[PDB]
């Protein structure tokens, strides 16, 4: 779930933040209110 | 194959007794002579070719002062065969060994140097310098015994029967014994505890890897694995272990911008919410310090190690950063993107391993272990020395303006060319102790008794001490019993019954009698080519069905493509063919391995091929084409062999072994009826034997050796193992 | 399928096609191209000399044919276009020429 | 600089329903003609045997819709002044492989005379 | 079973790659035909000699 | 040892030698055999000292 | 030429490492304080014996234990961009499986679990901060978020007893750790409930042809004080210890000669 491509160039910096999502390298920002990328983890590994 | 055609059916005497007994023979002995082919070979390969690519290599050095660019460079350096310092008149300029061992004294050589005197740039001279001498293997294509026949051998007095591959120092003769250290270029997996005490974070996990250059000189890789999610380098440089996050290599190395990097080193496990986090992650904290692009990269990196790397204060400081990188990471490829893809595999390697998807490849094996001969030993040293001797030639410039006499610019060459730096008493070190005194491990763990003096005692003595690999003096102390096992597929390359047993047991071993070191180098030129027209995918091409299910191809250090499931063996099939044929320049030695893909936990899956030299290998018989084929180590695992006749299954096999006398050493095929006895009896006396008192050589006027054991009346045994002519044993 | 060469309409200029190595782009119905021809038409090294650098706003793609930053496949595999008729069923085939990209920052 | 190609490449011209994009793969040296007026599968794969100047090559050739939209088609256009645009994503794709000629399994197996019982005694 | 019952030689398989189940089979296998090593030196010597 | 399909049945795979020291051992279980005599041999050295 | 006795029966200390620790050593020390123990051979002695032994044992957390489902992102929805959360459920293994060995009850476990899991979580956040530096279950879990703020919810699930689902919500500024991990490496740490010191206790037979048939069980670990509350259903008058020291201090030195020896 990369913040994949458009306009920027970079990893688009983490929200971590109060506003919305800027690039370091070209400066394109988008909504900080896009992102819903919903995160599964581990499981039976314990016998 | 063809070599061992004629093995004699039942030994005989009708030789001991003919009128041709004792006018010397022409063609001297066959496999007798071959039973050494490895070490004069690869010494052969060292001197007139090695120093060839391993001059070309060391860097443009001198610079003194004045804002001077002088960077005086090896056009190119040679040895001469030995001749004789200008006696009052010397009928023959030559000497031949036998002189040298009278006298007590050494067999040499001349070693030349082509300096250019760049001026701030080419401007002036070419000085040749007589650096010192060196010793010579005898009867390589360096000694003046090359390519006699016996009776001009006779004439000179030496043995009829010689087969050389010895030094000789003062008369004694020293010997380089093969060693064994990990597989040429390949990921090999690891897990080990010690590993994890030193710094924060560090799991046990992780992959490693070999990599020696043609100027064959060597550098060791390492990739940790943490637990917060990110994976490093921990490489080592002129004695210094070093530290460095993936992020500044996989941006420094190639502009490229990273979307490509986490697109590509994230193949076919799309279903993952972990792996791509903490790649995402990485590349995060890669960007946000103080860069940007790759040159921003480089900057910094070499900015932080200048300090270190102790390069010209002159230099910027990306340039010292690139110096650094393509010396200490991922030599053997001599380019950039193939150093990418190469890493890239390495650290998916590493998180199917750390997830648990496949099993630890054991680094203990013989399946990841190969030997060492003494031309690498020997070249490397050499090329480790001339460093010094530049270096050294610099401190002799800077003595002048040290004690402020004319510091001159041309012309004083000469002068400053005579330090007292030369070779003679560094390399008589080497041999006359074992010891290595020196400034690089180059790969080696330890630096003593490295060639020890072959004794003449006995033949049997001999006939070993050149067929001997050893696991290094360092692993003896150790109680572990898993260093001496034999694991059960060593069978053919290591002789079951022919350990030392005492203080070095089990470790010592001796090489079977079918097998046969690998030392011709191959052009590695058409080869990747005559992959690709076929099945085989271009390496990041739209490959038709590129996702979880595929084959990587590596190449003996390069990515090539991406196989699919139904083509893997076809390929690998084919390639059988087109090496037994010995069609279009698919060298003999090449191995063609294919893991395929187990669904559990096993081995990594692939498919690999190999060129390179220093790798064990026999020969076994086909039962598809009549011919005779090689086995490297490696791919003994997936092959059906079967000993007897009576075994062959028709359609499950696939090979049949020559004869069945070849699992045990030679010396240990000169007992006779020797399956009936005991097997500690087996090993006692192939102990004794070396040990004992009979005929040991012809000219007692040659030798001025200090002790020859000698009994009168020997005599021919009358209860005979076949293999006891075919290396003519009875004129010893 | 009728199988019909055409060769070259133009002979210098086949079938352009664009890869990216990193995946499948969304809206690629926005974007414009720069094709670059080698002017030295002699030198059979430069003669045939292509440049396929791709300005995008996010990415400075570039595609080649040489180098190791290209396929080996445009030296060892050619590369064709088939333009199959739905209507009398016939397939056209040209040259076509493949170009692996690469995004410069 | 983009020049004037076939009108057969305008983007305009590939937008027909009733015309599919396909891309082939063939090596560094398969001459294209001996396949004209030659018949290639558009799904599975079959052996042709090609005729390039007379020799008689055979080839096996893979026919299968592709991987989705690996990627585009650049195509001229005529309201973007020459700049190249995308095409849709091509019907299928053509792999074409020289089967390999004359290679049987292996063989039948071969066997060895058996010495064991000798001279027994005179 | 057959005698390279794919059933079977999974189970050996997998568990392969573990220790404890393997051992298990191990010494099941071992004190399985060290009943025939009693009849072969017990119907041989020192009744045959 | 490269001579067995991989998880055969016989108890041969073991280590069950069948011939004796009056008719020859096989060329296989000659090396299964020097395993065991260097094992041995190992253990015996150790707990000496 | 190693051993073919020894039923898998906590083998301790062999070799001279032991003959050294009684004689070069002489300390405490030990290593595995297997303790010797006979049932005075009643009648009944059953009934009484094997809930004896369960309540002798020693149950952990990690051992329970079986699955772990973490589901961790995307906090913007609730009223605002905020703390990013987590969706988290355990599933352990069924009550029949171990509760016929450990004796032991699912729900109350589940009470501990609630209890001391939750002050835990919040050690192992203020560690991590430091080095980056039912109406009734309504009541309990309102009050959970009441001594724990940043505890949102909990969820004991009534009708199974088999898996819980908690939900979690603290500040985005931290970095993420092993949090899919950490729960593992704070399961393992905790014990449930153990007897101080003691943790292995087992129960097999004695031996006639040696001697007279005394039922034996076979214990481990050194508390001597602690076995006499059983008083009744074991001998407590032929009871030596492997330790030479635990008994020291409790019976005298004539005690431990024979032990000793």
């Amino acid at each position: 779930d990369l913040d994949f491509c458009s306009d920027c160039g970079s990893v688009l910096p983490l929200p971590g933040a109060q506003d919305t999502v800027t690039c370091i390298r070209c400066g394109f920002n988008i909504n900080v209110r896009d992102f819903e990328g919903k995160v599964v983890k581990t499981s039976v590994v314990f016998h | 194959g063809s070599r061992w055609r004629n093995l004699p059916s039942g030994p005989s005497l009708k030789h001991l007794t003919d009128p041709s007994y004792g006018i010397p023979r022409e063609q001297q002995k066959a496999a007798l002579q071959e039973l050494t082919r490895a070490h004069v070979e690869s010494f052969n390969y060292a001197v007139h070719e090695g120093l060839g690519l391993a001059v070309q290599a060391i860097p443009p050095f001198e610079f003194a002062f004045k804002d001077e660019r002088i960077s005086f460079t090896i056009l190119d350096a040679v040895i001469s065969p030995p001749t004789v310092p200008k006696g009052t008149i010397c009928k023959e300029a030559n000497v031949y060994p036998a002189e040298c061992r009278g006298r007590r004294s050494t067999y040499r050589g001349k070693l030349t140097a082509d300096i250019n005197w760049a001026v701030n740039g080419i401007s002036k001279g070419i000085i040749k310098q007589f650096l010192g001498y060196v010793p010579i293997m005898v009867k390589s294509k360096l000694c003046n015994l090359r390519n006699l026949p016996p009776q001009a051998l006779i004439e000179h007095h030496e043995e009829a029967e010689e087969m050389g591959g010895y030094f000789i120092i003062n008369g004694i003769e020293k010997v380089i014994r093969m060693l064994i250290m990990p597989r040429r270029n390949f990921p090999i997996a690891m897990i080990r505890p010690k590993w994890k005490t030193r710094g924060p974070g560090y799991t046990q996990y992780g992959v490693s890897m070999h990599c020696v250059r043609e100027e064959h000189s060597a550098v060791n890789m390492n990739l940790h694995y943490l637990e917060n999610g990110t994976v490093m380098l921990n490489f080592i440089y002129r004695k210094e272990l070093f530290f460095l996050p993936l992020g500044f290599a996989l941006k420094a190395l190639v502009s490229f911008s990273d979307y490509q990097i986490f697109q590509e080193l994230i193949k076919g496990k799309e279903d993952d919410s972990f792996l791509r986090n903490s790649v995402s992650q990485m590349l995060r904290i890669v960007m946000e310090e103080g860069c940007s692009t790759q040159k921003q990269v480089l900057n910094y990196l070499g900015e932080c190690f200048r300090v270190k790397l102790n390069v010209p204060d002159w230099y910027p400081n990306e340039q010292a950063a690139e110096f650094l990188f393509n010396q200490c990471i991922c030599i053997h490829l001599k380019s950039n993107t193939e150093k990418f893809y190469m890493l890239c595999l390495m650290t998916r390697k590493l998180f199917a391993l750390a997830k648990g998807e496949c099993m630890e490849d054991n680094p203990d094996s013989l399946v990841n272990q190969e030997v060492l001969t003494p031309g690498q030993l020997f070249l490397m040293f050499l090329k480790e020395k001339l460093e010094g001797w530049l270096v050294s030639i610099k401190i002799a410039f800077d003595k002048k303006a040290q004690k402020t006499s004319v510091s001159m610019n041309t012309d004083n060459l000469m002068r400053i060319f005579t330090m007292g730096i030369d070779l003679t008493k560094p390399f008589e070190y080497l041999f006359a102790t074992g010891n290595l005194r020196s400034k690089t491990g180059l790969g080696l763990l330890q630096d003593s008794g490295l060639c020890v003096v072959a004794d003449k005692l006995n033949f049997i003595r001999y006939l070993s001490h050149f067929r001997c690999v050893h696991r290094g003096a360092d692993f003896a102390k150790m109680r572990t019993t898993t260093v001496r096992r034999l694991l059960p597929e060593s069978w053919g390359f290591l002789c079951p019954v022919h350990t030392p047993d005492g203080e070095p047991c089990g470790l010592m071993n001796h090489l079977t009698a079918v097998c046969e070191v690998v030392t011709q180098f191959v052009y590695t030129a058409s080869i990747p080519a005559l992959l690709c027209n076929l099945g085989v995918t271009p390496i990041d091409g739209a490959p038709h069905r590129s996702y979880s299910e595929c084959y990587p191809v590596l190449l003996d250090g390069v990515m090539v493509g991406w196989v699919d499931k139904d083509l893997a063996p076809g390929i690998a099939d084919s390639l059988r063919h087109f090496k037994v044929l010995r069609e279009k320049r698919i060298p003999p030695w090449m191995e063609v391995v294919l893991i395929p893909m187990t669904g559990k936990p096993s081995l990594y899956p692939g498919l690999f091929l190999f060129t390179t030299p220093c790798r064990l290998v026999r020969p076994v018989q086909n039962l598809a084409l009549g011919k005779e084929e090689l086995i490297g180590t490696m791919e003994q695992i997936f092959m059906n062999v079967a000993i007897f006749e009576d075994e062959v299954f028709a359609g499950v096999t696939t090979h049949q072994e020559l004869f069945p006398h070849s699992l045990l050493s030679v010396i240990a095929n000169f007992i006779p009826f020797s399956d009936h006895n005991q097997s500690p009896r087996n090993m006692y006396q192939c102990q004794m034997g070396k040990q004992t008192m009979g005929f040991p050589l012809l000219t007692y006027q040659d030798r001025s050796d200090n002790k020859l054991y000698r009994l009168q009346t020997p005599q021919s045994p009358l209860v005979r193992p076949s293999m006891y002519d075919y290396y003519d044993m009875d004129n010893y | 399928a009728r199988w019909q060469y055409c060769g070259a309409p133009d002979g210098s200029q086949r079938a352009v096609l664009v890869q990216f190595s990193n995946g499948k782009l969304q809206s690629p119905g926005n974007m414009r191209f720069t094709l670059y021809e080698n002017k030295d038409s002699t030198n059979p090294r430069k003669r045939n000399q292509r440049i396929l650098a791709a300005e995008t706003d996010r990415l400075s793609y570039v595609g080649n044919n040489f180098g190791t930053g290209a396929l080996k496949c445009n030296t060892l595999c050619r590369h064709f276009v088939g333009i199959l008729n739905k209507t009398s069923g016939q397939m056209e085939v040209y040259d076509a020429e493949l170009f692996n990209m690469q995004p410069l920052f | 600089p983009p020049a004037s190609e076939s009108p057969r490449f305008s983007l305009e011209a590939l937008t027909g329903p009733d015309t599919e994009l396909w891309l082939i793969q063939a090596p560094a040296d398969f001459a294209p003609e001996c396949f004209n007026g030659r018949h290639v599968p558009l799904s599975g794969s079959q052996i042709v045997k090609g005729k390039l100047a007379g020799k008689r090559h055979r080839y096996r050739v893979l026919s299968s819709c592709p991987q989705a939209g690996e990627a585009t088609l650049l195509a001229p256009s005529t309201e973007a002044g020459g700049g190249l645009t995308c095409a849709s994503a091509p019907q299928g794709t053509l792999r074409i492989l020289e089967g390999p000629q004359q290679s049987l399994s292996g063989s039948p197996l071969q066997p060895i005379p058996a010495s064991p019982p000798p001279q027994i005694p005179p | 079973a057959s005698y390279d019952e794919v059933r079977g030689k999974w189970q050996d398989a997998h568990l392969g790659k573990d220790q404890r189940d393997f051992n298990m089979i191990d010494l099941k296998f071992k004190e399985e035909v060290n009943h025939y090593s009693n009849e072969i030196n017990k119907a041989c010597m020192p009744f045959g000699l | 040892l490269p001579c067995f399909e991989p998880y055969e049945f016989t108890p041969r795979a073991g280590g069950f030698v069948t011939g004796r020291f009056l008719t020859g051992i096989k060329p296989p279980e000659f090396f299964f055999h020097c395993m065991a005599g260097r094992e041995g041999l190992v253990d015996t050295a150790v707990k000496t000292s | 030429t190693f051993h073919f006795a020894g039923r898998g029966e906590m083998n301790v200390t062999l070799g001279i490492p032991r003959l050294r620790e009684i004689l070069m050593v002489a300390s405490a020390n030990i290593k595995t304080p297997m303790m010797s123990v006979p049932v005075l051979n009643t009648k009944k002695a059953l009934k009484r014996v094997k809930s004896l032994k369960k309540q002798l044992t020693r149950v952990c957390l990690g051992e329970v234990l079986q699955k772990i489902d973490v589901q961790e992102s995307f906090c913007m929805e609730e009223k605002q961009n905020k703390f990013q959360v987590y969706q988290l459920r355990f599933q352990f293994l069924p009550h029949a499986y171990y509760q016929q060995e450990k004796c032991l009850r699912p729900e109350d476990i589940l009470r501990f679990m609630e209890t001391r899991f939750f002050k835990l979580l919040m050690e192992s956040i203020k560690k991590k901060n430091n080095k980056a530096s039912p109406e009734a279950m309504e009541r309990r879990v309102q009050a959970v978020r009441e001594i724990h703020p940043f505890i949102d919810d909990y969820q004991y699930d009534t009708e199974e007893s088999l898996w819980c689902q908690v939900t979690v919500k603290l500040p985005l500024m931290k970095i993420n750790f092993d949090m899919s991990s950490l729960v593992v490496s704070l399961a393992h740490g905790a014990v449930i409930y153990a007897t101080k010191g003691i943790t292995r206790c087992l129960l097999n037979e004695t031996t006639n042809n040696k001697n007279e048939k005394e039922l034996v069980l076979n214990t481990e670990g050194i508390n001597l004080p602690e076995l006499f509350k059983y008083a009744e259903v074991l001998d407590l008058r032929r009871l030596y210890s492997n330790d030479i020291h635990a008994i020291a201090n409790t019976y005298g030195i004539e005690a431990a000669l024979r032990v000793i020896e």
